[PDB]
DNA sequence: TCCGTTACCGCCATCAATATCCACCTGCAGATTCTACCAAAAGTGTATTTGGAAACTGCTCCATCAAAAGGCATGTTCAGCTGAATTCAGCTGAACATGCCTTTTGATGGAGCAGTTTCCAAATACACTTTTGGTAGAATCTGCAGGTGGATATTGATGGCGGT
DNA sequence: ACCGCCATCAATATCCACCTGCAGATTCTACCAAAAGTGTATTTGGAAACTGCTCCATCAAAAGGCATGTTCAGCTGAATTCAGCTGAACATGCCTTTTGATGGAGCAGTTTCCAAATACACTTTTGGTAGAATCTGCAGGTGGATATTGATGGCGGTAACGGA
């Protein structure tokens, strides 16, 4: 009715600011702008992985389509970083 | 009414003043805003249009931000 | 004889000062009666008996206001290019057809 | 009538949405101004004037134009200065301005502009010299006097403008400007009659036995004017004309000293008492679509060969004007400078070697010969005059007629000149001021204040004296002063073509009428 | 029991980028790990906009996030000039910048 | 046996349209590679902008209206309103045999 | 019926059960309209019809019979339209239009 | 084998050509080496879209494919070679 | 004696030839071994086809074709015939690609 | 022609009015904390199919050697020109004062916006049969490119008729 | 002797017509793997019908901005000149084209097999709306201390001048 759902990313950038910077404020607006950034870049990584999936004929997409989407999208010097930081998460999601 | 001169001189002086302009022609102001009217005419129809699919009587941010964002033009903060 | 000139400014002083005041000012330059009238007018021709919500006409008055200072700021290199100082229009529809939208 | 006036009506009202306050009568119960019947007097607005022309009521379009100024004029008056309506009003009226004009040029008229004269300085008792600027207030006397109100310790305004001429033709019947059809009484005491009736008929107009080539002709002048028409025939220009060069004033007069250098020097019997000389004033005509203008115009003195020294040899320009109506426009400047060498070339024939030209621009407002110059003509800057005659002089010197040119400053230091008798006096001249202010010390404050002025001043050397041509007295033009106040209180402007033209015959008929009863 | 955010030690809800990706309809099946990179990913673009934004904000002696912080943290990295070179930032102006040849003398 | 994969293309039918107009203009093998190139470009955008309006409607049926805006809002000028005109009567007659 | 297709019920040349086949295997939805394919067609075959006509004119005037990339050049530059569409694509074979300044002829 | 220092394979009179195409008249003698440089941006984004698309696909035969759809998405479509 | 045209007038001839011709100007065999070195950077030991050389030389072609006529209009605006980089860099910046 | 005299021009010096800077005080709303409450979502378990992977074999097409050559790449010389510096001459927006106005903020009356329930018409799935569109194979016809001859615009050089 | 404009002549380049050789376009013959139309059963999101309920649209005060009038000086445009720059032509020698042959790792097809996503059942938690209480950094207000532009004059540098 009147509380449907209406779920965002409020707490999440809230609790990960906390980390980088304890005594710091976002009033209003920050949320915004950090949600449309977020909204719009999981939009051009998802279509990107989904036409590549698509080039290939394959009927699965796994990390690998969308690791690949990220490396063209995102060039060498983020693109490094963001290849480490990946397989070092599934390595320990594997592991785990 | 006409409704065209409400960009009044000393707004767009100010306007350009951002660009670090010190000297303004007297004959700039007129193609001005026939751009800025041309530009504004294709995002309204884009709205109109979004607006008319939905069969809803009220436009809404929601369609400006997605008839914006086909003309690579995102915009960061109305998206929620 | 007479007494006069109390302190006059040299010509382009005040316009540096007035740039570097307004650079670090971040707040709306367009009045929102006028804006929402031309909507209003604009709109009129498409669909008659049309309610707009102040959001979506604050988002429209961004948009426009942003478009006009890129607009301003691409044509500000190309008159310093051509080693003068006064904005001629020809800046503005040379830079208009460069972006490519002049097609 | 309405087929003709309807055009103009019509523009009036398209303009949306400035013809919007005129559309519909004022109002002043609905409209927050009860006041408006005490400000205007007879409120009245388009539609009005679009009944009265539909049923017939106006007997000639002069009534019709004279209603839209005159509702201009009460919305002009009513609003204020800033008011929208003030704007809305004025450019309605611009917009008519060129709408009505081929209209009237097609049913036979003239012209259908409002236009007025300048507004007469007015003279007060306050210091027995005192002019009234314009736009100022004053307090009358039974309108035959008005008195200043600053130096005071009916009250109105200087605001009243002089509404132009009207004349009626003979055979027509037809009202329209003097000044447009250029007719005046004494030339054709039997009446106006216009082109259309002359065209009809197959006539042409009376030969104008006023004219400037139908006056007395001088050496000088003859000189001067085959110089120009020889430069002119050489340029071949095609829309050029013929050119008209008189001297119309020659008279003996003499200077007298002032009492400051009496003292010095008069006293001490070191100079004469006071020098002779001959004063000379010629105006230059052109004929430009059958009609003479007049465009260029000067004063000049001559010392004779009998002065007494140091004035010895020698000419001066007193004053320089000139009106910016020349064809073609291009030409103008060569024209002057043609008719500045051709007398300079005439007075070094005569055997005159010395000349001093004083170029001081005008004061704002200010005229020196012709009154009401237009205002799209500029006013020339010194460095602007020091240039046009700097360049004179090259010329002159190409022609092997000048054989040099100097500053004042140049002059007196290759002169040698020691003593302030030796400075050259003119009539009205600011050296005599200058040394009258001041009064070795007086050599060297003279030194220095010539030679800050030295730019502004140009000395001419050019190398007993008779003089072929004969005196003509003439007391209206002894001196720019008469010459002026004729010209103000006749309102014989030169602001437009038309009004120069109609001066320029006024004029030559005055000059006329005055040289034989 | 045990979440699978704390199971990957990932500040995201990774459940509920799974949940988006089975009714985005991109594929008819998709992976388990997928969501967790992706989720990586837009948490590490998301800690680098943020540590911007703070260092920003702190270079102006301020000590609240505001759009002209944003602003002057993305324009000044070449990064993030070139990936957001289409993106307007709300309020954010401009960079101050005077050419030389503009200079008197 | 042992053959090689099929392939697909519309030659056919972009051999038909060229005969209504030009009867006597022949066609070369060049210019179809550009011809498909253009045609599967139109196809995969307007079926994106009619998918991406479907989204925004959150309808789980597509249908005539989305694509018809997106016919609208893809295509600028009058000549959009021209395919709508066609595409709509060949709906409509669609429905009719 | 068992000989009355669906592209001939519609009247139109171009095929409508194969652009249905890559809707179905696009994975665009897990339901596809009937109605979307035989809308889509009319454009195309439509679109396809501007182009041509477009080509033609450009083709005839040239004294010539044979199609050439530069023909297909000249009708898209010379349209503010398909200009506008089709501003950010690249032909092979197109080359530019000729374009003299006045100011640099020798007046 | 790895060689280099292909870029001065771009003959004077190629890129004269190439000016003349353009409609210029006047040709400066110090551009030439600008647009060698200019061009290597641009040739290095082709090539490592196109090695991602062949790296993808776990093929060792690049394709005019990889090529055409890398180009694509840069704004740059091209027609002529299906896709 | 040679005839010695005037600079200017021959600039004409080509203006007319080169746009009635659409045929490459530029050589296959540097532009091939350009490539191979270039893009044996990123990986070692690859294999290209014939038609993706010349796909890629036709696709990059057009860049300075449409580049050209930018370059032109923007030196012309400086009121000059002749061009200079500072066109390219004005033209690029504009246009977003570099900033 | 050289030295004493003088006025003009310019370097640099303290200051006057204005602006910007920091320091302290005061009242206020958003951030922080705390409490309870409860329904949608996430955890495990079981069975089932299927998609990628293994080993094997056959088909393929690209780098390199090799040769004969005629046309284009490069060096050298000659000359016409067009961009940068100088000086001069006309003008419009910057910098003040003054009278007059309409932004901004303060509470309102009725038509769309949900909420809920039940029935309807199209979507999907399984089985049969005929058939149009790709294609292996082959034979046949023709418009287009090139060679050669002929006729016509176009341009520079030694003079020739007007102004200087 | 220069500068404009021009008739005449010899040499270039282009367009056109006639003729001939050939790769590409056109048409039988047929093909069984795959597509589509037809015949049934069933289920589910949306429309009709009723309701309660907010939010956009329409009037009133007082003063910091908004439009006019006046004056001017750095800014922009025009005429003149000179020397390094590139463009053209001729001679001489290297460089890409094409066709032939050969060797083998990469790619494609086939069968069977193993682990993971998915449809249900169950339960135990965890964040959002609700409330209240508390504090503290920040927006105005006032008060003194230095930094900046600039007209202006004392006096040195210097050029012009006149008598010796």
């Amino acid at each position: 009715r009147k509380r449907s759902r209406k779920e965002s990313y409020s707490i999440y950038v809230y609790k990960v600011l906390k980390q980088v910077h304890p005594d710091t404020g976002i009033s209003s607006k920050a949320m915004g702008i950090m949600n449309s950034f977020v909204n719009d870049i999981f939009e051009r990584i998802a279509g990107e992985a989904s036409r590549l999936a698509h080039y290939n004929k394959r009927s699965t997409i796994t990390s690998r389509e969308i690791q690949t989407a990220v490396r063209l999208l995102l060039p060498g010097e983020l693109a490094k970083h963001a290849v480490s930081e990946g397989t070092k998460a599934v390595t320990k999601y594997t592991s785990a | 009414r006409d409704n065209i001169q409400g960009i009044t001189k000393p707004a767009i002086r100010r306007l350009a003043r951002r660009g670090g302009v010190k000297r303004i022609s007297g004959l700039i102001y007129e193609e001005t805003r026939g751009v800025l009217k041309v530009f504004l005419e294709n995002v309204i129809r884009d709205a109109v249009t979004y607006t008319e699919h939905a069969k809803r009587k009220t436009v809404t941010a929601m369609d400006v931000v997605y008839a914006l964002k086909r003309q690579g033009r995102t915009l960061y903060g109305f998206g929620g | 004889g007479g007494v006069k000139k109390p302190h006059r400014y040299r010509p382009g002083t005040v316009a540096l000062r007035e740039i570097r005041r307004y650079q670090k000012s971040t707040e709306l330059l367009i009045r929102k009666l006028p804006f929402q009238r031309l909507v209003r007018e604009i709109a009129q021709d498409f669909k008659t008996d049309l309610r707009f919500q102040s959001s979506a006409v604050m988002a429209l008055q961004e948009a426009c206001e942003a478009y006009l200072v890129g607009l301003f700021e691409d044509t500000n290199l190309c008159a310093i290019h051509a080693k003068r100082v006064t904005i001629m229009p020809k800046d503005i529809q040379l830079a208009r057809r460069i972006r490519g939208e002049r097609a | 009538l309405r087929q003709a006036l309807m055009p103009t009506l019509e523009a009036l009202y398209r303009q949306d949405p400035e013809s919007l306050p005129f559309r519909q009568p004022v109002d002043p119960q609905l409209l927050g101004i009860p006041d408006y019947f005490d400000i205007v007097k007879s409120p009245m607005d388009l539609s009005t004037i679009k009944r009265k022309l539909d049923t017939g009521q106006y007997q000639e379009p002069w009534q019709y134009v004279d209603d839209i100024w005159l509702m201009f004029n009460n919305a002009w008056l009513y609003n204020r200065k800033t008011s929208r309506v003030y704007k809305y009003c004025s450019k309605l009226s611009e917009v008519f301005e060129q709408e009505i004009d081929p209209v009237m040029q097609s049913l036979g008229y003239c012209c259908g502009r409002k236009l007025e004269f300048s507004p007469q300085t007015l003279c007060c008792y306050g210091k027995q010299l005192c002019t009234i600027p314009r736009d100022a207030t004053y307090y009358s006397y039974q309108n035959r006097y008005h008195f200043c109100e600053k130096c005071f310790n009916s009250k109105r305004k200087n605001d009243t403008l002089d509404p132009e001429l009207f004349v009626e033709c003979t055979e027509c019947g037809r009202k329209m400007h003097q000044i447009c059809v250029l007719h005046h009484e004494i030339i054709w005491p039997a009446g106006f009659v216009c082109d259309g009736c002359l065209k009809k008929s197959a006539r042409t107009r009376k030969e104008n036995k006023f004219s400037a080539k139908r006056l007395p002709s001088t050496r000088l002048g003859t000189f001067l004017e085959n110089r120009v028409n020889d430069f002119l025939r050489r340029q071949n220009h095609p829309e050029s004309g013929e050119v008209t060069v008189r001297v119309v004033h020659a008279s003996d007069k003499t200077v007298e000293v002032k009492p400051g250098m009496k003292a010095r020097f008069v006293d001490s019997g070191e100079m004469a008492e006071s020098f002779p000389y001959r004063t000379k004033a010629l105006f230059a005509f052109e004929e430009i679509d059958g009609v003479d203008l007049c465009f260029f115009g000067m004063h000049v003195q001559e010392y004779g060969s009998d002065c007494p020294p140091p004035n010895q040899r020698r000419v001066y320009i007193s004053y320089l004007d000139s009106v910016h109506f020349f064809r073609p426009k291009c030409l103008r400047t060569a024209v002057y400078h043609e008719i500045l060498i051709g007398y300079l070339e005439y007075v070094k024939k005569l055997g005159y070697t010395t000349g001093h030209i004083w170029a001081c621009p005008p004061s704002e407002g200010d005229d020196y010969i012709f009154h009401c110059h237009p205002p799209d003509q500029k006013i020339p800057k010194p460095k602007r005059l020091q240039e046009w005659y700097k360049k004179m002089l090259d010329k002159a010197v190409s022609e092997r007629i000048v054989h040099d040119y100097k500053d004042i400053f140049k002059q007196a230091t290759e002169d040698r000149l020691t003593s302030a008798k030796e400075l050259p006096y003119f009539e009205g001249d600011f050296w005599p001021n200058v040394l009258e202010e001041s009064i070795n010390d007086l050599s060297q404050k003279l030194y220095a204040t010539m030679e800050k002025h030295k730019e502004v001043f140009f000395v001419i050397r050019l190398i007993p004296i008779v003089d072929p041509d004969p005196l003509i007295p003439c007391d209206l033009m002894d001196g720019r002063d008469a010459f002026l106040t004729l010209a103000r209180d006749k309102h014989l402007e030169f602001s437009s073509l038309r009004r120069a033209q109609w001066s320029t015959m006024c004029m030559l008929v005055e000059l006329h009428t005055q040289s034989q009863d | 029991a045990k979440t699978r955010s704390s199971r990957a030690g990932l500040q995201f809800p990774v459940g509920r980028v799974h949940r988006l990706l089975r009714k985005g309809n991109y594929s008819e099946r998709v992976g388990a790990g997928a969501p967790v990179y992706l989720a990586a990913v837009l948490e590490y673009l998301t800690a680098e906009i943020l540590e911007l934004a703070g260092n920003a904000a702190r270079d102006n002696k301020k000590t609240r996030i505001i759009p002209r912080h944003l602003q002057l943290a993305i324009r000044n990295d070449e990064e993030l000039n070139k990936l957001l070179g289409r993106v307007t930032i709300a309020q954010g102006g401009v960079l101050p910048n005077i050419q030389a040849v503009l200079l008197p003398k």
